[PDB]
């Protein structure tokens, strides 16, 4: 992933990967990857941010380990209806949401800027294998997507 | 700040402000507008005189 | 002074020439536009402007 | 609406520095200026004088035309309406002068 | 030949005072011209100054004079007369402004020294086409132009790919700029300075990359646009001066809109000795790989512009009035 | 009204990997700087440095050291002014010739590679013969030849 | 001689991917313009929310 | 001749303090507030001046 | 309105405006303001009658 | 994309949100019973009353 | 009105480096 | 306007104008628009009433 | 080359200076540092007429080339000789590989089973900014991801490979060459292909099907009932 740029990852638990060094072109596996993609609240967008805009960050209160160096990790499903706020702007920094006009800023925790979203984007902890892949060190801490009545604590 | 006292006066002065009761206000008007009411009918005018120079 | 090409080399295209046009455009079209809306008012409106505010 | 301009042109010319506006929109504030003065009050007062008084000069009860002269009236207002939408755009209104000098005023 | 002193100061109006003869002609025309055009607006004015003081209502009452005098509407002699008087007066001006603007727009001066002025958005380049062999590096007259680097332009005319559009030539033709040597470039942060000799014929070639422009120099009482591809709009691009008569720096402007940063591309003129020009032209044809800088240092000028600073690129500074560099 | 003092296409960067030191009053930038390193564990920065020192005063550059260990330059002479010096590893190197025309010198770094991790950001330091620049960097394969690059899976 | 809702254009749902703008029917434009219209005004009681939809 | 030198003195007494005002405020947004104040000054001071010069030769009566 | 998520104070300026033009409207339309006659004589202008 | 602003416009909703969007699709969004509920309501329950009501 | 937890906090920097040499 | 401003997305794109100022002309609009057409719609009976009387 | 860079240098001294350096360094509110952007970013600015800027707005414009194929590619040797980056997509000659980057399996025309791939990739990635089928989307502030008809597939690719304004970067090791292959089958062929039934109303969508017959739809039937019926 280049510095600016957004990709879209879902949960590949360990026994569901058949690629890499370890292949067989027989091992069956297309049904049970496209529950993780099929997931309501399963879509993370993983932002790489350029090394001059990581250090404008302001990071929310016990979520502070939860960055890879220059990668952020936010759900993709919006706190205000669940649309999926994918239109990532490499240069303002802003996530828009496509349904409704919220802007999420990617420099302050996704906390929203505009629009009719209350809530910021929940952010999840990253790190890297010893084998060298990008791997979820965590679960989120609060409920994804839109709010409801008994959320918040 | 011109434009301040020249709204204020069309203003006012559509609504209130002196009305005319004679045909010709400025007084020795020399053209054939001030021939007729002010202001004049939908027609512009209820009778022509008659005209012999400028 | 604009009309001789000797003279209009240092002066077209700066302020002079911004100056000049708008001593003919704010002269006609400002000053006799308003000269005319004084003049005219009791013939369209059947009622005199504030002299004093004029 | 035109003076309005004019005001804020001069009042960036108050001292060195560019200190509310920009270079971009000190240029579309005297396209704009220059132009609703000409040709949105300058010609459409002419017209104004000459239709209200010139049938009352001649003797005539009506103008030749009138149903066509209500027209020049209206699409006077519309073409008034449309080059003012420029500043409801992002980018501004034109910002060229009021001459499109060429090739300044192309696609290019 | 201008009127007196403080009265010919006055006369100017802010006029430079002209570092070129055809500056001075000009000068001298200006100032008897405002001299009058003064006594026509006088005369003008005062007769509009007695209409206030002489002929009113209330001031013709103690007359016993009533209303409605004389009613005079046609004084024909005087209607001709009058008349005539402006005829005379517009073509004996006409008359002198045939004969100045002669001195300038002649191109048979001679010229010991042309520059190829590129004018493009949103700045300036300057390059010696052409040297005399008098101020000249060894003494062999100065042929400016680059082999193989103006060849390239001359075959940017053609679109290799089927792109013909314009009378048969490539859309983005760049072949009637010219490529020098020694050439002068202005930066956005370094205004160009274009080095000069004095009481020498200079002559300026004036071109486009893209847009019009228009080199101005206030001090030369004189402008002239620069169009791109000035031959196919019949526009004459070259200009001439006898010469400078004055030393030191003096800025230039363009005066001609052209795009947003149009406020933004001031140049400088420096003037400098014959000897000196010279030996400065030896130092930068000598050391091609040197600055601009370092060649007027090399003749103890100051290395950067003097009557001009760069205008500081920060749309959210300059709200303090400090916008030079 | 979005062509103000603080517009969207004026406040852009480079859209590039790795940031860079100094605006207008410095003497010596350095641009595109990051720490490369090749898939197959070659390493090195990638820089350059500009002098725009309107006093002629020719700077050279002593040194590199992005964490702990310096790197091999190529004794690149002084920048004189309006020059540049263009530094990368020299398989990266290759693929870009030096100019004849103004002056521009390209020079090959390499390093130890201590264990620099991919999107993390080290602090590279450069030591001229006067003053000291000192900029985080990110961490990034080299840019791949483009059109050629397929999936093993 | 029109087309109408194009289905092969746009694939199958998919909760991760969307498209840009992506409106319902003319009918229901109203319903989707309330909520964009409508600010960002969630009531956080003890241990409730309220969401901006309500 | 009585609302005239009044206000003539209160437009003197603005535009003196928006004078004064300019010279503080070196070339920053201010000057432009400062400008507003004397214009306005000079206005008030015209407007004095213009009721000065009716008040003297009047057109129109009081009925 | 002016409560909620939006950084800017573009849009704070057009509310306060047409707030403040709403609110003129609406003390207009409650205080009915009138004016006087102007009981005046311009020129060569008759009296009423 | 409707059908998700739907779910989650009924599952916000102050107290019956959560117990009403289960009773509706058949549990979570998406599910099973869903585009069978969604077509019986379509083909049949609601041309039904439409028809009667006409 | 304003969301319970979401509270921006203190911290300035942090450094990361990969192992297996 | 509730209609447009669902749907402003593909009127800000294909109109260009800016998005944020179609979100706040939908929530100005609807205070400002709704008392503008009041206004005007009742001016314009009374002056068709007046039409048929004459 | 070195002649290229020698006039790739020339143009770029009368053209991109002003809001960019000598030394490609950038400016500080004019323009970024051309230094690292490579040699598929130059010709995707500069082919595309996005450059030059000529003023600064929420987001440059696609307008005229003002330089030819040619001098886009001078320009971009003389950039990429300081630092170079991304660069141009080649075939088995020294030719801008265009028709040849239509797919993986392209031999002559668009394998459908490249058409299905490039579809999902295309809406998982560029379905939001753009449209369903890249007819253009709106964005924050007066920006917006642009019509997609008017792009070649030289500047498909060095348009995903740079990152122009607000697009990410999408560098091969995310989207490989397959896949970006895969991307411009899809967008190419929904471009090129007629609606199947009817006249495809811009593509928008619920938007514009609704304003033909709420609009224009109705309009014609009120028509004919004012043609059957009274006035009285
Ligand atoms: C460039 C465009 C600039 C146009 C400037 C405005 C046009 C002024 C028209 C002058 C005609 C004078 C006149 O007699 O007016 C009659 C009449 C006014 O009626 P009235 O004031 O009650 O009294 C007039 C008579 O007493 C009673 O009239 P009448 O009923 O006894 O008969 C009069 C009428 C009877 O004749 C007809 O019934 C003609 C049928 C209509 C023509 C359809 C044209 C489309 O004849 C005419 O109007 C004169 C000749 C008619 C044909 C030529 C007129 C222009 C045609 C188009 C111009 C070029 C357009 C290029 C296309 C650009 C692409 C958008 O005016 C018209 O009928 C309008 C017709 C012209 C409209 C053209 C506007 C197009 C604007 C496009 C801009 C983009
Ligand atoms: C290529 C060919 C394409 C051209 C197509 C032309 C459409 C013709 C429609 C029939 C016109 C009806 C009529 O009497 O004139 C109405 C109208 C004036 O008549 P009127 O006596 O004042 O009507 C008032 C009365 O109440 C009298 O009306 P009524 O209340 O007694 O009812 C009669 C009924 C009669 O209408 C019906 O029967 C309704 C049938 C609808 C069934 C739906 C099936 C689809 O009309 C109406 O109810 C209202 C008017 C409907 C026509 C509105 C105009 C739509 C056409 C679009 C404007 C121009 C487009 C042409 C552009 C040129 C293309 C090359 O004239 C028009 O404006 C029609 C447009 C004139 C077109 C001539 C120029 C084109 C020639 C091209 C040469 C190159
Ligand atoms: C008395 C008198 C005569 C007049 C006074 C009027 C007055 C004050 C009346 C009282 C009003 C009042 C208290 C109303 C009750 C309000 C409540 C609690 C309503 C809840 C009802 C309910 C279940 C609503 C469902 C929510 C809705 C309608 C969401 C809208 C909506 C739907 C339904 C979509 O499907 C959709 C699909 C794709 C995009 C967008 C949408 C979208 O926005
Ligand atoms: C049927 C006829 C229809 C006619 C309707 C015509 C009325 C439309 C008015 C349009 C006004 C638009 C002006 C644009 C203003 C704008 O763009 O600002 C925006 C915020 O918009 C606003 O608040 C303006 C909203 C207020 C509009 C009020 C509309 C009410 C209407 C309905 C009533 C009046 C007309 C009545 C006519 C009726 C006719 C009968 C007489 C925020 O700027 P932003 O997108 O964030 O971008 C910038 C960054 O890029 C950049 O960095 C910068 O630094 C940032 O600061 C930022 O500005
Ligand atoms: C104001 C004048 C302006 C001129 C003239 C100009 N540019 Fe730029 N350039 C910009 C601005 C501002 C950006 C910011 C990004 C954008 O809006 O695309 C930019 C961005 C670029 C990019 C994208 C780099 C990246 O990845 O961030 C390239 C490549 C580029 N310019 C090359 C050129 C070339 C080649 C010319 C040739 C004449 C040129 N520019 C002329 C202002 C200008
Ligand atoms: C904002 C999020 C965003 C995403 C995600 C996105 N784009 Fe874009 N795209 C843009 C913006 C904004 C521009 C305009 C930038 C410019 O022109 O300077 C753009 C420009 C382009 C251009 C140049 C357009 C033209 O008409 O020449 C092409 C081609 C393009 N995108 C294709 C893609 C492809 C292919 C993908 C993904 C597989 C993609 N985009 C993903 C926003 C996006
Ligand atoms: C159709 C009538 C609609 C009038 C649109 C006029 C907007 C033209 C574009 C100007 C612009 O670009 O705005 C953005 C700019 C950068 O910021 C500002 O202007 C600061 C806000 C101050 C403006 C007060 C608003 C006046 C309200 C009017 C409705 C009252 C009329 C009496
Ligand atoms: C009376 C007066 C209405 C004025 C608004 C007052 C909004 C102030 C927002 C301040 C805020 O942010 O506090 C947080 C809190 C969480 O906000 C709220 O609780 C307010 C929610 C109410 C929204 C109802 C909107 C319904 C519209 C209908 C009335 C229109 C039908 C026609
Ligand atoms: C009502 C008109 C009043 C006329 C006042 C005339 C004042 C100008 C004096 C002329 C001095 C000539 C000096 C000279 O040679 O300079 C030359 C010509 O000067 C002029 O342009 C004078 C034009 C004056 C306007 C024409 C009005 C004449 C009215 C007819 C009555 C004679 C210029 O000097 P130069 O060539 O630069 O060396
Ligand atoms: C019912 C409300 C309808 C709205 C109509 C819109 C017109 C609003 C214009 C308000 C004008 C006020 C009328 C007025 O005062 O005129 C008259 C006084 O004259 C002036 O205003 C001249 C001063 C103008 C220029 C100097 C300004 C210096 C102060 C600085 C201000 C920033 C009012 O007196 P009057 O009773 O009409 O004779
Ligand atoms: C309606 C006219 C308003 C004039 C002011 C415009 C200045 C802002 C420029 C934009 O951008
Ligand atoms: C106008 C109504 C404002 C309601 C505010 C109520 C605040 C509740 C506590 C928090 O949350
Ligand atoms: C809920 C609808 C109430 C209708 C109130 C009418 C107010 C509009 C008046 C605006 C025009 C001023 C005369
Ligand atoms: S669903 Fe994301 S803002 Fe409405
Ligand atoms: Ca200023
Ligand atoms: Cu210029
Ligand atoms: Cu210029
Ligand atoms: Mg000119």
């Amino acid at each position: 992933l280049a510095a600016a740029s957004m990709e879209t990852v879902f949960p590949l638990p360990a026994e569901m990967v058949n690629d890499g060094a370890e292949y067989d072109p027989a091992k069956d596996v297309y049904e049970h990857q496209m529950h993780s993609v099929h997931g309501p609240r399963n879509a993370v967008m993983l932002i790489r941010l350029r090394t001059a805009d990581a250090e404008k960050v302001i990071e929310r209160e016990g979520q502070e380990s939860f960055h890879y160096g220059d990668y952020y990790a936010y759900s993709k499903i919006c706190t205000h209806i669940g649309c999926p706020t994918s239109l990532y702007e490499a240069q303002t920094n802003r996530i828009l949401c496509p349904c409704h006009q919220s802007q999420f800023d990617a420099l302050h925790y996704g906390k929203p800027v505009f629009g009719p979203a209350a809530r910021a984007l929940p952010q999840l902890p990253i790190t890297v294998d010893e084998e060298g892949y990008l791997i979820a060190a965590g679960n989120f801490i609060e409920p994804l997507g839109p709010a409801f009545w008994e959320r918040k604590s | 700040l011109s434009v301040i006292p020249f709204i204020w006066n069309v203003f006012k002065s559509w609504r209130y402000g002196e009305l005319v009761t004679v045909d010709d206000p400025w007084g020795y008007g020399n053209s054939l507008e001030w021939a007729t009411s002010c202001p004049p009918p939908r027609h512009n005018f209820a009778s022509l005189p008659r005209i012999r120079s400028e | 002074m604009l009309a001789s090409p000797p003279l209009d080399f240092h002066l077209a295209d700066s302020y002079f020439l911004i100056a000049h046009f708008h001593y003919t455009l704010f002269g006609t079209v400002v000053f006799a536009s308003c000269a005319g809306v004084y003049f005219w008012f009791p013939k369209m409106t059947g009622r005199m402007m504030d002299e004093r505010l004029g | 609406l035109g003076g309005l301009m004019a005001l804020l042109i001069r009042a960036e010319l108050f001292t060195p520095g560019l200190q509310f506006l920009s270079n971009e929109q000190f240029n579309q504030l005297f396209t704009m200026h220059g132009t609703v003065m000409l040709l949105l009050y300058g010609t459409p007062i002419v017209w104004g004088f000459a239709n209200y008084v010139l049938p009352l000069q001649i003797g005539a009860p009506d103008v030749a035309f009138p149903r066509l002269n209500a027209f020049g009236f209206w699409i006077t207002t519309v073409g008034g309406v449309a080059m003012l939408t420029g500043f409801l755009t992002p980018g501004g209104a034109a910002d060229f002068g009021w001459t499109m000098y060429s090739p300044l005023s192309d696609a290019i | 030949a201008p009127p007196g002193g403080v009265l010919g100061d006055f006369l100017r109006m802010g006029w430079p005072d002209g570092i070129t003869p055809e500056a001075v002609a000009m000068g001298n025309f200006w100032s008897w011209v405002w001299v009058a055009a003064w006594i026509i607006g006088i005369i003008m004015w005062g007769l509009f100054l007695t209409a206030i003081f002489a002929w009113g209502a209330k001031r013709a009452e103690k007359r016993g004079e009533g209303e409605f005098p004389k009613q005079l509407q046609y004084n024909v002699p005087l209607e001709l007369v009058l008349t005539i008087v402006p005829i005379i007066i517009v073509m004996v001006l006409f008359f002198f402004t045939v004969q100045t603007q002669d001195k300038v727009t002649a191109l048979d001066k001679n010229p010991e020294v042309t520059v190829d002025v590129t004018a493009y958005q949103w700045n300036w380049k300057f390059g010696y086409s052409e040297i005399d062999g008098s101020l000249a590096p060894g003494g062999q007259d100065y042929q400016g132009s680059d082999p193989e680097r103006q060849a390239a332009a001359e075959a940017s005319k053609k679109d290799p790919s089927g792109d013909n559009p314009i009378h048969g030539n490539s859309k983005s033709d760049v072949s009637y700029l010219e490529f020098n040597r020694i050439e002068t470039l202005g930066t956005t942060d370094e205004i160009p300075v274009m080095v000069l000799p004095v009481n020498t014929p200079i002559e300026f070639n004036l071109a486009s990359a893209d847009v019009a422009h228009s080199f101005w120099v206030p001090e030369f009482l004189f402008k002239r646009d620069a169009y791109a591809h000035p031959e196919a709009n019949k526009s004459q691009r070259v200009f001439q001066i006898e010469e400078i008569t004055e030393e030191g720096a003096f800025v230039g402007r363009c005066a001609e809109m052209c795009g947003t940063y149009h406020a933004m591309m001031n140049f400088e003129l420096r003037v400098v000795d014959r000897d000196s020009f010279a030996e400065y032209i030896s130092f930068r044809d000598s050391n091609p790989d040197a600055t601009n800088a370092q060649a007027l240092e090399h003749i103890g000028q100051a290395p950067y512009a003097t009557s001009t600073s760069p205008f500081v690129s920060d749309r959210t500074a300059t709200r303090d009035g400090e916008n030079t560099q | 009204c979005s062509a103000g003092q603080i517009t969207q296409t004026s406040s852009q960067v480079a859209a590039v990997d790795g940031n860079q030191a100094g605006s207008a009053n410095d003497p010596v930038l350095v641009r595109d700087v990051t720490v490369h390193l090749t898939t197959d564990g070659e390493a090195g920065v990638k820089f350059t440095a500009i002098n725009q020192d309107t006093s002629h005063t020719s700077h050279t550059l002593e040194s590199v050291t992005v964490d702990g260990e310096e790197v091999e330059l190529d004794d690149a002479e002084p920048i004189e002014r309006n020059c540049s010096l263009v530094a990368d590893i020299q398989s990266e190197l290759d693929l870009i010739e030096e100019p004849e025309v103004g002056c521009i010198q390209h020079v090959a770094t390499s390093l130890e590679n201590p264990g620099f991790a991919y999107g993390g950001v080290v602090p590279v330091e450069f030591v001229f013969d006067t003053g000291a620049i000192t900029i985080d960097a990110t961490v990034s394969a080299p840019v791949l030849e483009s059109g050629v690059e397929n999936r093993e899976v | 001689v029109t087309t109408i809702n194009a289905i092969w254009n746009l694939g199958p749902y998919n909760p991760s991917q969307v498209s840009a703008g992506s409106q319902p029917d003319v009918y229901m434009l109203w319903t989707d313009g309330a909520a964009r219209v409508m600010p960002a005004w969630e009531l956080y009681l003890g241990n409730y929310t309220i969401p901006a939809v309500f | 001749m009585g609302k005239s030198f009044a206000l003539l003195v209160l437009g003197a007494i603005i535009l003196a303090g928006g004078v004064w005002y300019t010279i503080e405020v070196g070339y920053s947004v201010m000057a432009i507030v400062a400008a507003l104040i004397m214009a306005a000054g000079g206005g008030i001071i015209t407007w004095g001046l213009a009721v000065a010069a009716d008040v003297n030769s009047p057109t129109s009566h009081k009925i | 309105y002016n409560f909620g998520n939006h950084k800017g104070h573009v849009e704070t300026i057009w509310l306060l405006v047409i707030t403040a033009l709403l609110v003129i409207g609406l003390l207009i339309h409650l205080f009915e303001p009138k004016l006087s006659q102007v009981r005046t004589i311009t020129s060569r202008n008759k009296p009423v009658g | 994309v409707g059908l998700r602003i739907m779910s989650a416009i009924i599952v916000g909703l102050p107290i019956i949100g959560t117990w009403m969007h289960w009773l509706i699709f058949g549990g979570d969004f998406p599910s099973d019973l869903m585009l069978d509920r969604f077509y019986i309501a379509h083909v049949l329950i609601i041309p039904a009353i439409l028809l009667g009501l006409i | 009105c304003x969301x319970x937890x979401x509270x921006x906090x203190x911290x300035x920097x942090x450094x990361x480096x990969x192992x297996x040499x | 306007l509730l209609t447009v401003s669902g749907g402003n997305d593909v009127y800000a794109m294909q109109f260009h104008v800016s998005l944020n100022a179609m979100t706040w002309i939908g929530r100005i609009g609807l205070i400002v628009g709704p008392a503008i057409a009041y206004f005007i719609t009742y001016r314009l009976c009374i002056g068709l009433q007046r039409s048929d009387r004459e | 080359d070195q002649a290229l860079i020698s006039e790739g240098k020339d143009l770029y001294d009368v053209a991109c200076i002003t809001c960019h350096g000598v030394n490609l360094q950038g400016v500080e509110d004019r323009g970024p540092s051309l230094v690292g952007v490579g040699e598929g970013a130059v010709y995707f600015q500069v082919h595309s007429g996005r450059m030059p800027i000529l003023r600064n707005e929420a987001q440059a414009e696609r307008k005229a080339p003002r330089y030819t194929e040619a001098q886009t590619l001078a320009i971009a040797a003389y950039v990429a000789a300081n630092g170079g980056g991304p660069g141009l997509v080649y075939n088995e000659d020294g030719t801008l590989a265009m028709e040849e980057l239509r797919g993986e399996n392209y031999d002559g025309q668009i394998t459908s089973a490249d058409v299905a791939r490039g579809g999902d990739l295309f809406r998982l990635n560029c379905a939001s900014c753009h449209n369903f089928t890249g007819r253009g989307g709106a964005l924050s502030s007066g920006k917006y991801a642009p019509n997609l008809d008017a792009a070649n597939e030289q500047e498909i690719y060095q348009a995903m490979l740079t990152g122009p304004q607000n697009m990410p970067k999408f560098s091969d090791r995310q989207l490989s060459a397959d896949e970006k292959k895969d991307i411009i089958a899809f967008i190419k062929s929904t471009k090129e292909t007629p609606s199947p039934g009817g006249y495809s109303l811009g593509s928008l969508g619920p938007v514009a099907e609704g304003l033909f017959m709420w609009v224009f739809g109705i309009l014609v039937l009120v028509a004919a009932a004012m043609w059957i019926g009274s006035r009285s």
